RNA sequence: UUCAACCAUCAAGCCCUGGGCUUGUGUUGGGGACCCGCGGCUGCUCGCGGGCCCUGAAAAGCAGUGGCGGGCGUGCCAGCCG
């Protein structure tokens, strides 16, 4: 995958998404962000994987401030609470805006109203990965039928009978949890379902080109060694396209099979 | 291989009753029950639908 | 707002009749 | 009369124990184990209830002695809803031998009154006597199903029954399922 | 005589085919019965359509039944008039509705094998598709040079 | 009129208080005593200790045959636990004052006959098999019998400890219990020759043989190292058949 | 018979609104003079 | 015994320097009492009434219904002062009353505020206002349906 | 003639000393515009999966695809696979 062909098509797209909105002017342009598409020569998964795969980038997602992070923790919420009053530097303090636990989420939010509602209250939601087997089921279909607000999988354990959230909360150290936090912020979130489609997030419109083509070029890196079945062989095109725009093709393979061995006479 | 025989639990009760601190009863396993005349309730009875 | 609270605090038009002015 | 709330409850939790069985059948994956029926859920599926019959706990309070190997570990982990199962100790074992041991012979059910019924029955295999018996059961011994399957079910009581208000009501409350450990002791103290 | 038809909505989660058939069976004898359910992941619908033997008995089931809080649905129940009981109701009725993985079709219909023939047609719509792609590509001011596919 | 309040608070939902109601029953099943106290009933009935010593045949043959029954509405577990446990005292009173004199092996069980006080207490002890109860019997005005006997077994059991300076109750390890230490569960302390005969032997009892009153008549006619198989208890001098120390061996295998 | 049918339509439509409990024990009397019960004195 | 640990609780908060709301919380209750929920009813705090149907005398709840109707307030009349009672842990309660719920009953508390208004007001709204009893005795209809009989026959 | 609760509030396996990686399948139903990628359809379109909004746990025919076993060729399976 070649990167002039990236930062071409970087430009082409950013020239077309001003002339269409130029068609308030600037947060029109704004808060439109940038997906990246990737077909497959298979389906990615063989069943639906309802937790993201998170991928760091050199330059982080979610940096602005009007943003509304929801933390879900195991109980109690009460250390979590306060740990986010006394010991978050102010970015992370502003950014996340509520803190609750598994126990609270369950007995407060099992109506589909109630879901929706903590859904348009927040942007990103960041869950531990104790309880976010049972996430599905305490959310539905609000939180997962669209993978724009799926939530985030962290690591809240400390690494090493019915443990008491009052006496202990297994707790790992909090400088390291806010690292945890401000990683799992910027990292982007690559959804595996039986599709021979998969989109993940770039970046947004006002970004500049260059940020954007290096973004894209790792993005497909670690999408490819990683996540991607059957790797280079298995992926057969690559797209860049924007909510209303067209897709913008990046790499189109020459062979249109997984192996020869499907090639049958 | 020693089969021990007899009841010590018989044993016992019967020394009781040779002794003379209880007299000897027969078991009652089924006692007489209470005559009764099955009704309907009157909500049940006014239930209209 | 919420559609289980406005039908909760759902009432009738007649204006409420207070006893006593209450702290 | 059977109220619709009963029937929807009735198909979730067959829907949830058939859940809990996929899972338990996609993931697969030597002790002395006493395990003791409770009361569950009315309609149980096939696997369990063939598991039980196999098991020998068709009625509610019967308790039986299970060697741990991988296929018995997954039997139990099937019947784990239905059952309540921990590690007996010796003086537990003594007891339930000792005070509620029957032995099968011939299809009936006849109490181990000697150590005489134990010989004819057991005595091709080196088991004379019931303090054998209870080395062989206690110990997990090359006998151990033989033993197991010579020793009747244990028919263990209700001491609920013994106070009117509360006659009615079960001993063990469902709902803690897995292994009690040390603490099914307590249970056998209780209902022994 | 007449049949009657009730149809039921608010259905909770559970309350479904068998679940209907034994429990209006203490009302009446039923003769059929629909649930409404989803073509894509066979989900239903949360309604049905119960046709009794004698109107009478449906008519006392919809009204036993009207408003029933059942598991936080408040049921709905009310007997469709045979004038306007539509004819074609009760196609697919009284059998199971099968869950067809329509997904698992689309991934063995993509790994399975084909003719050379096969792929040689497709490789040719697939060019055609990649031609109008980019004559689309023209007017938006970018172009991009894509390899031809070689032909097995 | 206490038991009507507990139904009462069950029929109206209230958990607390039909548990703080049912905790001055005193339940059987939750105290292992009789549910109501006979103490003054001990004083009238036996007026003297001779008195009551003589009534112990009967005491100590009732206690010894309801220690082994599995457990019934009118005769709990715990109650059976505690005739056990009082029936352990009584044996472990004769080991340490060398009162056992006789013993004899019957068709129907064991007969023991001890000297306290001048007195001779003659008692049957069934061998340790699975004991039927018939229909024959009035067992629950037995399970009477057996609560007046537990209450003056209690008393005696008390007496002679003082009378012999030692603390009564002993003390009593339940960790060792669990493991079945049964006689080997109690350790006495002082409060605040036919006897010697096997004195100076080692004896080793396998587990065919009978170990309650093999150990009961070794210890209380003086043995001191008696050890057996690991299944017969905790509690053992040695475990390993093979241990050299070893002088007399019981076995009964063919 | 459609009256049959009917009942059993009521019985059903009473039982799901009423419960079954429907019934309940009367003594009976094979005399006519009612006495005062004995109580604990 | 509750009000007796919170008591002592907020003792020793006072007397550690605290106020009693910085350990106790605000309390979610079944308000009871006829002249208490005559109160929160005129004062439209109540959102849901529940008025015992054996009410001796019957002039203490026999306008409670007009007067829910006039402040728009949910009621329904239900089988048992004694039930109520084992509510209220008392022997017997005449009427009682939700003004709020908790968070997590929101949604229980509302849907069954519209099972309550969809499945007894409607059916009761026309039945009301009828008037009740006049029904004859076992013999006085069999009179009058021979009666009937006869004069149809002849 | 209980509408309760009960998944992992963490386990197992890698690297071999760094605290990082893999698995543990777990979603109410509809409606409205609208940018798409892929698979059939001559093609329209039909499916698969994504994107943007709305909703009391809301509802008024439009039922659609190849089979293993089981039940009496089958508008039967509180049994499964493709």
């Amino acid at each position: 995958v070649d990167p002039d062909q990236t930062l071409k098509a970087c430009k082409a797209l950013l020239a077309h998404i001003k002339k269409a909105a130029a068609a308030d002017e600037e947060s029109t342009v704004a808060e439109t962000p940038i997906w990246l598409t990737l077909t497959t020569k298979k389906h990615i998964h063989d069943s639906h994987r309802l937790q993201p795969g998170k991928i760091i980038l050199p330059h982080p997602l979610n940096t602005s401030e009007e943003i509304s992070v929801c933390l879900i923790t195991a109980d109690p919420q009460r250390f979590y609470k306060n740990a986010v009053a006394d010991e978050f530097p102010e970015d992370l303090r502003a950014k996340i805006g509520r803190v609750i636990d598994i126990s609270h989420l369950k007995a407060k939010f099992k109506a589909y109203e109630a879901q929706r509602k903590l859904f348009s209250e927040h942007d990103v939601f960041l869950a531990d990965t104790r309880i976010i087997n049972r996430l599905p089921k305490a959310l539905g279909k609000t939180f997962y039928k669209t993978t724009t607000k799926r939530p985030i999988p962290v690591v809240l354990m400390a690494q090493r009978e019915k443990r008491d959230p009052l006496e202990n909360a297994n707790a790992r150290p909090i400088p390291e949890i806010v690292a945890e936090i401000r990683k799992a912020i910027g990292a982007a979130l690559v959804h595996l379902s039986p599709s021979t489609n998969t989109a993940i997030k770039v970046g947004y419109a006002n970004w500049e080109p260059e940020k954007l083509a290096a973004n894209i070029e790792t993005v497909i890196r670690e999408l490819v060694e990683r996540f991607v079945p059957q790797k280079w062989q298995n992926v057969r095109n690559f797209y860049v396209k924007g909510p209303e725009t067209a897709a913008l093709p990046i790499y189109q393979t020459d062979e249109l099979w997984l192996d020869e061995s499907k090639v049958v006479p | 291989r020693l089969k021990p025989e007899g009841n010590l639990l018989k044993d016992r009760y019967r020394s009781m009753i040779v002794r003379g601190k209880l007299e000897a009863r027969r078991k009652i396993p089924f006692r007489k029950q209470a005559k009764t005349k099955l009704t309907e309730k009157w909500t049940f009875k006014d239930f209209r639908i | 707002g919420l559609k289980a609270d406005e039908i909760i605090a759902q009432r009738s038009a007649l204006p409420a009749v207070s006893v006593r002015k209450r702290a | 009369f059977k109220r619709a709330e009963k029937y929807v409850k009735e198909y979730r939790e067959q829907e949830r124990e058939k859940i809990r069985l996929a899972r338990i059948a996609k993931q697969q994956g030597a002790k002395l184990v006493f395990v003791i029926r409770i009361k569950g859920i009315n309609k149980i599926p096939p696997k369990p209830r063939k598991i039980l019959q196999l098991l020998r706990l068709r009625q509610i309070n019967n308790g039986v002695f299970v060697k741990v190997t991988k296929a018995t570990a997954e039997m139990i982990k099937i019947v784990e809803p239905w059952v309540a199962y921990g590690y007996p100790n010796l003086k537990s074992v003594r007891e339930l031998i000792y005070k509620r041991g029957y032995g099968k012979v011939n299809g009936q059910r006849i109490p181990l009154t000697d150590n005489a019924i134990i010989e004819e029955n057991l005595g091709k295999y080196g088991i004379i006597c019931i303090e054998d018996l209870i080395h062989e059961i206690f110990t997990v011994g090359p006998n151990f199903k033989q033993a197991a399957n010579f020793l009747w079910p244990f028919k263990l009581s209700n001491p609920n029954g013994g106070f009117r208000p509360r006659k009615f009501k079960h001993f063990i409350e469902g709902g803690d399922l897995g292994n009690r450990e040390e603490h099914i002791n307590a249970l056998i103290r209780a209902m022994n | 005589s007449q049949p009657g038809v009730m149809y039921i909505a608010r259905l909770p989660h559970g309350f479904y085919e068998h679940e209907l058939r034994g429990y209006f069976s203490q009302f009446g004898e039923i003769t059929r019965l629909r649930v409404v359910r989803n073509k894509k992941t066979g989900a239903s619908r949360h309604r049905a359509f119960i046709e009794f033997a004698d109107a009478e008995v449906a008519d006392i089931a919809a009204r036993t039944m009207d408003k029933y809080l059942l598991f936080g649905h408040i049921l709905t129940c009310k007997i469709v008039p045979p004038a306007q009981v539509h004819p074609d109701l009760f196609k697919g009725a009284n059998r199971r509705f099968k869950v067809v993985p329509w997904n698992k079709m689309a991934g063995r219909q993509l790994e399975r094998p084909l003719s050379e023939s096969q792929w040689q047609v497709k490789v040719a719509k697939e060019e055609q598709r990649r031609a109008a792609r980019a004559e689309k590509l023209k007017e938006m001011g970018y172009e991009f040079e894509a390899p031809a596919l070689k032909v097995p | 009129a206490l038991e009507k309040k507990i139904s009462r608070a069950l029929g109206r939902g209230d958990v607390s208080n039909a548990a703080r109601l049912e905790r001055n029953a005193n339940l059987p099943e939750k105290t292992g005593k009789p549910r109501y106290t006979l103490n003054h009933i001990i004083r009238e009935r036996y007026p003297t200790f001779q008195d009551a010593l003589r009534d112990l045949d009967d005491c100590l043959s009732m206690l010894f045959l309801f220690a082994n029954l599995p457990s019934t509405t009118a005769v709990p577990a715990k109650m059976i636990a505690r005739c056990e446990r009082l029936c352990h005292e009584f044996q472990h009173y004769l080991i340490v004052t060398h009162s056992l004199r006789k013993s004899f092996l019957s068709i129907k069980g064991i007969y023991y006959q001890a000297n306290i006080q001048g007195e001779d207490i003659l008692w049957l002890v069934p061998y340790k098999f699975n004991q039927r109860i018939v229909g024959d019997v009035d067992f629950r005005i037995m399970g009477t019998f057996v609560e007046f006997y537990m209450t003056l077994l209690g008393f005696v059991n008390y007496r002679l400890y003082t009378s012999i300076g030692l603390k009564y109750p002993p003390k009593f390890d339940q960790v060792k219990d669990d493991q079945g230490a049964e006689l080997a569960a109690f350790s006495l302390e002082g409060l605040n020759d036919p006897s010697q005969l096997f004195a100076n032997f080692t004896f080793f009892l396998s587990r065919e043989t009978p170990r309650q009153p093999l150990e009961f008549i070794l210890r209380a006619f003086g043995c001191k190292r008696i050890g057996w198989d690991a299944v017969l208890g905790e509690g053992a001098f040695t475990t390993d058949e093979s241990d050299p120390r070893i002088t007399h061996q019981i076995i009964d295998r063919p | 018979s459609k009256a049959a049918k009917g009942a059993q339509a009521k019985k059903a439509a009473q039982a799901a609104l009423k419960g079954v409990h429907s019934h309940k024990k009367t003594k009976v009397r094979k005399s006519t003079t009612f006495h005062r019960p004995k109580t604990l004195v | 015994q509750e009000k007796k640990e919170r008591l002592l609780r907020e003792a020793t908060a006072i007397k550690e320097g605290k106020k009693k709301e910085d350990v106790s919380k605000k309390p979610y209750t079944v308000k009871y009492g006829l002249n208490h929920v005559v109160g929160l009813i005129e004062n439209k705090k109540a959102s849901l009434v529940l008025i015992a149907n054996d009410v001796d005398p019957i002039e203490l709840v026999v306008f409670l219904p007009a007067l829910c109707r006039k402040m728009g307030i949910p009621y329904a009349i239900i089988k048992g002062k004694a039930r109520l009672g084992t509510l209220v842990h008392k022997k017997t309660a005449a009427v009682v009353a939700i003004t709020e719920v908790r968070s997590e009953d929101k949604n229980e508390l509302a849907k069954l505020i519209s099972a309550v208004k969809e499945g007894y007001l409607e059916k009761v709204e026309d039945t009301r206002k009828r008037w009740g009893g006049g029904i004859m005795g076992f013999k006085a209809q069999k009179r009058e349906e021979k009666r009937k009989k006869s004069l149809e026959t002849a």
